[PDB]
Order: C-alpha cells, then sequence, then structure tokens
RNA sequence: GAACAGUGGUAGGAGAGCGUUCUAAGGGCUGUGAAGCCAGACCGGAAGGACUGGUGGAGCGCUUAGAAGUGAGAAUGCCGG
RNA sequence: UUAUCCUUGGGAGUCAGACUGCGAGUGAUAAGAUCCGUAGUCGAAAGGGAAACAGCCCAGACCGCCAGCUAAGGUCCCAAAG
RNA sequence: GACCGAUAGUGAACCAGUACCGUGAGGGAAAGGUGAAAAGCACCCCGGAAGGGGAGUGAAAGAGAUCCUGAAACCGUGUGCCUACAAGUAGUCAGAGCCCGUUAACGGGUGAUGGCGUGCCUUUUGUAGAAUGAACCGGCGAGUUACGAUCUCGUGCAAGGU
C-alpha cells in the first residue's frame, strides 16, 4: 500500500513506517498531523481521486522541526560592481508515516 | 609625510621607456620606506562645554550619589599622624569597601598623606571636586564643611 | 619569442615524464662478486673476462 | 529526492531488427536515433545509455523522395587544402549503403562521448541477412 | 551615570561615512565623486562663483 | 625499525638529485650502493655517502642487520638558494641560483 | 594608535580557499583565481537551482511519454485525458508510476482514455 | 502581531550593521596553557562568529562607551620571497 | 478610478549615448552614416525565444521546492511537446 | 603620551651616513629575538669535511647558532578515488560506482557520464574581448587634519545665549 498525497504546495508518494521531510507544518515534535488531500491509493486495492480520494487520509507524526543544511546564495554581475550574498536554511517538517486510511 | 621623509628628492627614473611604472621620489606613499598620508599629527582635544551645562553635570553626579545612598557626610575628617593604617582603618569603619572620592574643605595634608598611597581613594579639596572624580568612586566621603562650601558655590 | 602563458605544474609534469635516468647496465662480477658495467673492467677488482688486468 | 535514476546495473538492452526496405531514409533514422537513446523506454536516464541495440537489414533498399538520388551530395573534407569531396546519394546508395544509413542516425544522435556509445549499438547491413542471431533479436515495427 | 555603562543621548552622535571602502557600502571605488573630469580630481573643482 | 640519515644543504640542485634518488627508492641496500656506484652523475657519491650513513645507523645505533635493509623513504628537499650574479651584454646582470639540497634516506628491515 | 593588516586577511582569503577545495590547480591554491572561481560558482549554482526544476519537469515528461506510447496514448493526448478526468496527479508522481508501478500507471492511462472516447 | 502591498539595478542619495588597533569603566580568562598558527562535516541574512583537536609557550577576551595610521585583488603600484 | 503633486532645505551624479520602430532633414529616399522629432529596449536588466547574437520578440531575478498554469517560440531526431 | 613596535618608528633598535653607487657636488641601503642559565651537545658511530644518527644538557634540541612563533606562494615523498576515443574560462546542477566515517548532519572524499556555462578589473554606446592592468604569494599602499562657513540631529539656557 502507497498513497499520494498533497502537501506543500508538493505531492510525495508515502508508505507506512517511511521518514518523509515536507515543508514546514504549524506543528510540534511529537504532534500527530493529518494529510486530508490524498490523490491516489496505490497497492492491492487502488483509489483514484477526481482529483481527492474522498474520505481518505494520511496520518503521520512529526519527528523533527528543522532547517536544512545551509544554502550560500551568492550571486554578481561582471564589471558593475553589484554582489550580493545571502545565507539561507529552508525549514522542514520530518514526519513518519503512521497509516493510511484509504 | 613624502616631505618630512629623509632624502627622496630625485626622480627614481626617466618618466618614459624603462618599463617601470611611473615614480616620483623614493618616499612617495607606495614605497617602503615611503611617507605616510594623512596619518596623526599632534593636536588638541580639548572643548568647553556652556558654563550651566558645567554646573548642571556635577549636581547631576552628586543628587545621583545621594540617591544611590554612596554620600557619605563626614562631622570632620581629622588624622592625628599622618598615617595611613589609620586612614586604613577610618574607611573600614565607614564600611568603605572599593573606591571612594574624600573631600575636604581646605587642603588637608594629613587626610592626603594618609590616603595618597591607599588604591583607589583620592582626596580632593571641595574646589577639586569634579564630575570623572565623583563618578569614578564608588563612595563619596565628604565633611560638613566641605558640604557648605560645595552649596555656597553650586546653589 | 616569448611564453604566452606560463606552464602549470601539471603540463611541466607531463613534460617530465621522460627526463629521467636508466638503472645502469650492469651485471655481477665473476671474478669478486661486485656490480660492474657489463663488457668493462670490475673496476672493484679489476677483472675483465676472467683476466686480471691492472697487473 | 526520489526520481529514479538508470544505471549500469539496473539497464537491461533488447536486440532489435529493422529492415530498411522501402523505408525513407529520414524517417526510419529518426525513429531509430530514439530507440538507440532508450526514449520509448519508462526508465529513460538522460546520463546514461538506455536504449536498444539496432540491426538494420536492406540498407541498400531505402528510399529517398524528389531528386535526392541525383541531388543529395554527401560532402567531406580530408582537412588538405581543396580537399573537399563529395558523392551523390545515389552512389551513397549503391556503393557505401551502410555509411548512407549510419550518417543518417549519428546526425541525429546526440553529440558527445555518450552519443559516441549510443551509436556503437547500431549494426547496419547491406542485405537481407545479419550475423546476430545468437543476440536473438526481435522484429521492431517502425510506427508513423 | 557609570562609566561602564555609559550612553550617548538618541540621536546626538553618528557614524562617520568612510569611503573608498569597499564595493558594498557605495561608496567604493569612485568614493562618490563619479567617473573623470575636474570635480572627481584630487583638489579638483572650481572656485566658487 | 627505521634508521635515518640527512645530508643538509649539499651544493647541488634538488632537480639534479632527485633524478638519481629515483633509481634507488625501494631498492635492497646492497643493490642501491651498486647503482648509485655505476650511476655517473654528480649526485651519486652524495647519495652514496648518505645512504652509507644510514646503514651504519641501522648498525651501529640499532643492531639491525645491513644485509636484510631496503630503502623505505628517500628524497630530496630544497636547502637554501645561494643567489648569485652573471654578468650579461649591455650592462645587465642576471641572477644564477645555486641551490642546495637536503638529501634523506630512511633504511629499514624487510 | 596605528592598525596593522594583522590576521582579518588571512582569515579572509583562507575561507575562499577552503571553498575552492578540489577546483583544478590554481583554481584550489591561489587567492586571487580561487576567489573568481567561488564567485562565478555562486551565479552557477544560483541559475543552476532554477534549471534543476526545468530538468526534472523535462526528464519526468519524457518517461511519461515511453508509458503512455506503451499504452498507445501519446502524452499530450494522456494529459488531456487525465485534466478531463479531474486527476491532479503531477508529473513527478505519473513519471514515479511509471517507473515503479506500471499498472497503476495503467490504471491512470485507461482513465484518460475514458475521457478521450467520449 | 495581523492584513494588504512591495523587494533587478550603474552613477549616486539614504539607512542598518560586521570586523580591526588603542583607551576608560565593569567583569573575566590564562603555565591545569594566552595571542598567533594548522585542521575540521558548527553557527548567523551578509560583513562575520564560535567549538574541538593539534602546534605554540605568555599573554588575551567580554560588556558599554570613546578615539582612529580601521578593512585591498587590480595603481606597467613599493619591498621581499 | 489611481496616488501622486507642490514648497523649502541637505546631498548628489549626469552634459561621449546605442539600436529598433515610426515622422523629417543631410546623403545617392547609400551606410551598423549623420542630425532632429517621437515610442521602446539597452545603458543600469538576469530569465525564455531569435543557432551563437547589449539595443529585435516574450518577460522584470528578495530566497528555497525533484509542484502547477501560461508568454514569445514550438511539438520527426539532436531537443521538452502532434 | 587613547604615539611606533622591526616593510612600523629616525635614513640608522644591529659598528649607518656605514656598505654600495658617482670624477664630483651628491645619492644611500639591507640587517632585531637560542635558553632562566651556556648548562653552547663529553663520548660513540658513518663521513676527507659538511652534515647526520645515537648519547648527554635542558621544561623544551622539531630551542643546536641558517637557533621564539613559523602563514602563503613554491618544491617534494606516500597514497583513497579518478584518468590513455578525448574538443575542456575548468565550474555548476544531475549522477552511478568505489573509498570513508563527522562539530551527526535529508554526512565526508573521489567522480564514469548528462545538462548548462566566453575569467576578474578598468574603460566604454557596446568588451569573452583580437582594448587596458595583474607571473604568483605575502606585507605595505588612497577623502585626513586644522581653522573658518553652512545645514541636519542632540543637549543647556532662552529674548536672550556665550
Ligand atoms: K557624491
Ligand atoms: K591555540
Ligand atoms: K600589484
Ligand atoms: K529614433
Ligand atoms: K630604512
Ligand atoms: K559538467
Ligand atoms: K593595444
Ligand atoms: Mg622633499
Ligand atoms: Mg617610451
Ligand atoms: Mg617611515
Ligand atoms: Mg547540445
Ligand atoms: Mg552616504
Ligand atoms: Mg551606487
Ligand atoms: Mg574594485
Ligand atoms: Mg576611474
Ligand atoms: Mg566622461
Ligand atoms: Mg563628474
Ligand atoms: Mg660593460
Ligand atoms: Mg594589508
Ligand atoms: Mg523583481
Ligand atoms: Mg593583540
Ligand atoms: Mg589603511
Ligand atoms: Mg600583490
Ligand atoms: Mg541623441
Ligand atoms: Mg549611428
Ligand atoms: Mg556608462
Ligand atoms: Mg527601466
Ligand atoms: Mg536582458
Ligand atoms: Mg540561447
Ligand atoms: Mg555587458
Ligand atoms: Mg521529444
Ligand atoms: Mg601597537
Ligand atoms: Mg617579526
Ligand atoms: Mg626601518
Ligand atoms: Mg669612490
Ligand atoms: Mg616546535
Ligand atoms: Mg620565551
Ligand atoms: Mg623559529
Ligand atoms: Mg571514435
Ligand atoms: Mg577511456
Ligand atoms: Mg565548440
Ligand atoms: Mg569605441
Ligand atoms: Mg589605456
Ligand atoms: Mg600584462
Ligand atoms: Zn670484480
Amino acid at each position: 500500500m502507497y498513497a499520494i498525497i498533497k502537501t506543500g504546495g508538493k505531492q510525495i508518494k508515502v508508505e507506512e513506517g517511511q521518514t518523509v521531510y515536507i515543508e514546514k507544518l504549524a506543528a510540534e515534535a511529537g504532534e500527530t498531523v493529518t494529510f486530508e488531500d490524498v490523490l491516489f491509493v496505490g497497492g492491492d486495492n487502488v483509489k483514484v481521486g477526481n482529483p481527492t480520494v474522498e474520505g481518505a487520509t494520511v496520518t503521520a507524526k512529526v519527528e523533527k522541526q528543522g532547517r536544512a543544511k545551509k544554502i550560500t546564495v551568492f550571486r554578481y554581475k561582471p564589471k558593475k560592481n553589484v554582489h550580493k550574498k545571502q545565507g539561507h536554511r529552508q525549514p522542514y517538517t520530518k514526519v513518519t508515516i503512521e497509516k493510511i486510511n484509504a | 609625510n613624502r616631505s618630512e621623509v629623509r632624502g627622496g628628492g630625485r626622480k627614481p627614473w626617466r618618466q618614459k621607456g624603462t618599463g617601470r611604472a611611473r615614480q616620483g621620489s623614493i618616499r612617495s606613499p607606495q614605497w617602503r620606506g615611503g611617507g605616510v598620508v594623512f596619518g596623526p599629527t599632534p593636536r588638541s582635544y580639548s572643548y568647553k562645554l556652556p558654563k550651566k551645562v558645567r554646573r548642571l553635570a556635577i549636581k547631576s553626579v552628586l543628587s545621583s550619589k545621594v540617591i544611590d545612598n554612596n554620600i557619605i557626610v563626614l562631622e570632620d575628617l581629622t588624622l592625628d599622624t599622618a598615617k595611613t593604617k589609620e586612614m586604613a582603618a577610618i574607611l573600614k569603619g565607614l564600611s568603605v569597601e572599593k573606591k571612594a572620592l574624600i573631600v575636604t574643605a581646605d587642603a588637608n595634608e594629613a587626610v592626603a598623606l594618609s590616603a595618597r598611597n591607599i588604591p583607589g581613594v583620592t582626596v580632593v579639596e571641595a574646589n577639586g571636586i569634579n564630575v570623572l572624580d565623583v563618578v569614578n568612586h564608588e563612595k563619596l566621603l565628604i565633611t560638613k564643611a566641605a558640604v557648605e562650601k560645595v552649596e555656597e558655590v553650586l546653589a | 619569442a616569448v611564453p604566452f602563458r606560463r606552464t602549470s605544474k601539471m603540463k611541466k609534469r607531463l613534460r617530465r615524464t621522460h627526463f629521467k635516468l636508466n638503472v645502469p647496465g650492469m651485471t655481477e662480477c665473476p671474478s669478486c662478486g661486485e656490480m660492474k658495467l657489463s663488457h668493462r673492467v670490475c673496476k672493484a677488482c679489476g677483472s675483465y673476462n676472467g683476466k686480471d688486468i691492472n697487473v | 529526492r526520489t526520481t529514479p535514476m538508470a544505471n549500469a546495473s539496473t539497464i537491461e538492452r533488447k536486440w532489435l531488427v529493422v529492415d530498411a526496405a522501402g523505408k525513407t531514409l529520414g524517417r526510419l533514422s529518426s525513429e531509430v536515433a530514439a530507440i538507440l537513446r532508450g526514449k520509448h523506454k519508462p526508465t529513460y536516464t538522460p546520463h546514461v545509455d538506455t536504449g536498444d541495440h539496432v540491426i538494420i537489414i536492406n540498407a541498400e533498399k531505402i528510399e529517398l523522395t524528389g531528386k535526392k538520388l541525383t541531388d543529395k551530395i554527401y560532402y567531406r573534407h580530408t582537412q588538405h587544402p581543396g580537399g573537399l569531396k563529395s558523392r551523390t546519394a545515389l552512389e551513397m546508395r549503391t556503393n557505401y549503403p551502410e555509411k548512407m544509413l549510419e550518417l543518417a542516425i549519428k546526425g541525429m544522435l546526440p553529440k558527445g562521448s555518450l552519443g559516441r556509445q549510443m551509436f556503437k549499438k547500431l549494426n547496419v547491413y547491406r542485405g537481407s541477412e545479419h550475423p546476430h542471431e545468437a543476440q536473438k533479436p526481435e522484429v521492431y515495427e517502425l510506427r508513423g | 551615570m557609570k562609566l561602564h555603562e555609559l550612553k550617548p543621548s538618541e540621536g546626538s552622535r553618528k557614524t562617520r561615512n568612510r569611503v573608498g571602502r569597499g564595493i558594498g557600502s557605495g561608496n567604493g571605488k569612485t568614493a562618490g565623486k563619479g567617473h573623470k573630469g575636474q570635480n572627481a580630481r584630487s583638489g579638483g573643482g572650481v572656485r566658487p562663483g | 625499525m627505521q634508521a635515518k640519515a640527512v645530508a643538509r644543504t649539499v651544493r647541488i640542485a634538488p632537480r639534479k638529485a632527485r633524478l638519481v634518488m629515483d633509481l634507488i627508492r625501494g631498492k635492497q641496500v646492497g643493490e642501491a650502493v651498486s647503482i648509485l656506484n655505476l650511476t655517473p652523475r654528480a649526485a651519486s657519491p652524495i647519495i652514496e655517502k648518505v645512504l652509507k650513513s644510514a646503514i651504519a645507523n641501522a648498525e651501529h645505533n640499532y643492531e639491525m642487520d645491513a644485509n636484510n635493509l631496503v630503502i623505505s623513504q628517500a628524497f630530496v628537499d630544497e636547502g637554501p638558494t645561494l643567489k648569485r650574479f652573471r654578468p650579461r651584454a649591455m650592462g645587465r646582470a642576471s641572477q644564477i641560483n645555486k641551490r642546495t639540497s637536503h638529501i634523506t634516506i630512511v633504511v629499514s628491515e624487510k | 594608535p596605528r592598525v596593522k593588516g594583522g590576521t582579518v586577511t588571512r582569515k579572509r582569503r583562507k575561507k575562499v580557499l577552503k571553498l575552492a577545495k578540489g577546483y583544478f590547480g590554481s583554481k584550489h591554491t591561489l587567492y586571487k583565481v580561487a576567489n573568481q572561481q567561488v564567485m562565478k560558482s555562486g551565479n552557477y549554482a544560483f541559475r543552476d537551482r532554477r534549471q534543476k526544476k526545468r530538468d526534472f519537469r523535462k526528464l519526468w515528461i519524457t518517461r511519461i511519454n515511453a508509458a503512455a506510447r506503451m499504452n498507445g496514448l501519446s502524452y499530450s493526448r494522456l494529459m488531456h485525458g487525465l485534466k478531463l478526468s479531474g486527476i491532479e496527479v503531477n508529473r513527478k508522481m505519473l513519471a514515479d508510476l511509471a517507473v515503479n508501478d506500471l499498472t497503476a500507471f495503467n490504471q491512470l492511462a485507461d482513465a484518460a482514455k475514458a475521457q478521450l472516447n467520449k
């Protein structure tokens, strides 16, 4: 069994017991979180959403709220004395998928 | 500067043809051993505040010593012998642990001498009181005669 | 004509691939057992072809 | 993230036989180029060769429209001054039919190292018979 | 006051601008003088009036 | 067990000593002595003296057997350069680097 | 008071050379060229973080087309049909099914075919 | 804190900061190892800042304020290598 | 409907422009020519297209995303899509 | 002494107006640091010596005179990954394989192969530019100060202020 869920502005194929990194949710480590937008359920019984599978949900535990490894965004324009340096660490929420309720 | 460094009169080599950068003096500022561009020059840093601001400032720090309960008015301060041990005992008795400014009405040679060698104790006449000395000593020990003399001037 | 660019360490090292010595054409001396250049008198003991030379 | 990538361990190449007889040179070649690259496979991965081997038989029976048999010139240059040499498409199809197909397809493959590796999976034959029975090749019928 | 906790009146003191100390400042290179001409030169500029 | 010898600030250019070192690196000390003895280069007698100094150390200071020794390390490092000047045409002088070498050999039991 | 240059200069330059580790020859060794290459690396990485998104969508589309044509659909027709059937599974996910669960991909494709045949 | 809007940029104007040496006042660290130097996969939106280990062998941070010989990649720049 | 506009004061930089379209002159109704007028873009603008290509077509980069829809231009293969 | 600390500060911390250059007037350098103490390495060994390896001294000798620290360029030795069909502003993003194991992080090294990609600076209408500058590394190297003027901000007092 697996599901395609819509979280962030993105979609992720998830199995039960799978750790996934997603855009930051308003949640805390320990909290169960619920994905309500299941586009497709795979495995033995195949639900195709149109666009969503009605009544399907995926629960997940929040493991961690973090920020990713740092990106130094550096940009310059040759001959124009234009440089711009900016650090970036994108927030994420790490979740373990508990149950896919088709 | 490049005028004051020794030597450096002649052009080091001809303007054109050698393949070197053009140079005017061996003491131009990019040369090792050259003159300094705009370094320090002797000058004063003194300036005067208006006399009324000066009055305000000394009243402020005295009035701040009273708020902080760090003024000690003495009936009088009078040493028999100019002996440091006695001054140190007096300051112990008044619970003056750290730094203190001792203010007398006139020059008191014995008090001056006795406190001279104790670190962070300064003796001063009432005339000689000043903002930095007041703010830079925890306790202000002042005689009643000095208080009257300070009031006379500042009030 | 002068070098237009300096030569990198790598190109200098590639060029020196063949700048090497070879091992001498050496063989054990049958007389004294020291190594000698083949076809030369052995310097150590002065033998060549089972005869003393420096007699 | 999660997009699978084919690699040397994962990849499995079929052998295919394409009959050139009666096919238009460029229409056949464009399809074969795509097979050698692996564009027909869902596991297509742009930095490895996921393609299949292709045998082309009956290369000399390839067709060209218009006046191309007379008028399509194959130039080459020997890099010696004045060393432009030319063959017509008729001369190519008569005497060098394997080269003719190999040039068309080579020009339709990617150009660097992996492209050159992709070309090595092509095998073109003048006649109706190829020597690769041991590779057990299947007939591939060209689409539109 | 305490000499270890001195604090100027807000708005009484500003940091001086130091030109020709890099591109990030916005007065690197030409030190705010633009390009060439008499006004960019050391000792430069015409007399008042 | 290792024995080291070093010749510091020998007047020979490092590049020239390294030609010869490359012949003996990794060889058994018996073979290396032979090679150096039959290699006609300025560096050969200098490197021979270091090699023999290392063997002597191995025997005298550490009771190693000279028959079972191998050259385990062998390198040449740049010593300080003596700077000299050659007069050239048209009143110009040009630099001459009289380079020196630090020659190290380490012998060890096989 | 005089301020010697001191240690700030080498600290700053060392940091650039550390970012130039693994560059070829002088580009990992010499400050002025290491600095140019690290700068250039910034412009490239910015550009390439945008291109990466273009490149993966290109790759997914290629794979969906390959799987689609195994069900007798072109990518174009498939995507039209999926949109009509209301299916919002994206190209990253379709391409994943195409590789990992082709039977599921075929169901989605069969759903698309249904809408096109209407 | 919310909503809404905005955030390409040369000359150039404006703002907010980082770091350097020195001073004053707090407060501290250091032969149980200071500064400097070397290394690392750490931290901050940037300038930059730590931590750990090694070398080193005696000095040095921190806070607030002050003062400047205060920041280099280019000058066919100067000196040395 | 939109949010500019004016005054006073502090501080500038600029006074080599370029091409494109349209309206003129000069020229030969030549010039990637020159000189005005007018709009745009470059200058000081990265991204997509025009093979490559400051000035043309599309379009304005605060950062991140292995999401989606489109513009010009495209969909046999190189090369995404008939 | 909110002056310098050995490229600084005197040209000169040192046997410097020396050496050196010039017919001459004249020009004019470089060059500080063993250790608390010489306790400055008896003796043995290789070597003609230089220089080493031990042994001693010492807190330390990788403090042994070219002696505090000891960066970079540059020169080497070893080897984990890669490399002899490849067209390269040398990276970047994608990416197997192999080798590792950290300030424990959606880690580190290497990089077959794929996509994209004409250094930096200056000067220009416009420069990848077949325009200019830089061999490299290091150090040093450019809006300052005084006195006046004016504006903003701050503070004191205010028809007064000094
Ligand atoms: K200005
Ligand atoms: K340390
Ligand atoms: K320079
Ligand atoms: K016009
Ligand atoms: K001097
Ligand atoms: K590449
Ligand atoms: K020129
Ligand atoms: Mg003079
Ligand atoms: Mg000339
Ligand atoms: Mg000087
Ligand atoms: Mg291409
Ligand atoms: Mg300004
Ligand atoms: Mg500006
Ligand atoms: Mg600059
Ligand atoms: Mg200029
Ligand atoms: Mg001009
Ligand atoms: Mg101007
Ligand atoms: Mg002569
Ligand atoms: Mg400097
Ligand atoms: Mg924008
Ligand atoms: Mg210091
Ligand atoms: Mg300076
Ligand atoms: Mg330099
Ligand atoms: Mg005009
Ligand atoms: Mg024109
Ligand atoms: Mg301009
Ligand atoms: Mg504009
Ligand atoms: Mg543009
Ligand atoms: Mg293009
Ligand atoms: Mg440009
Ligand atoms: Mg295609
Ligand atoms: Mg100092
Ligand atoms: Mg020093
Ligand atoms: Mg001096
Ligand atoms: Mg003389
Ligand atoms: Mg040491
Ligand atoms: Mg000491
Ligand atoms: Mg030393
Ligand atoms: Mg070939
Ligand atoms: Mg090969
Ligand atoms: Mg090319
Ligand atoms: Mg021009
Ligand atoms: Mg010029
Ligand atoms: Mg040059
Ligand atoms: Zn013999």
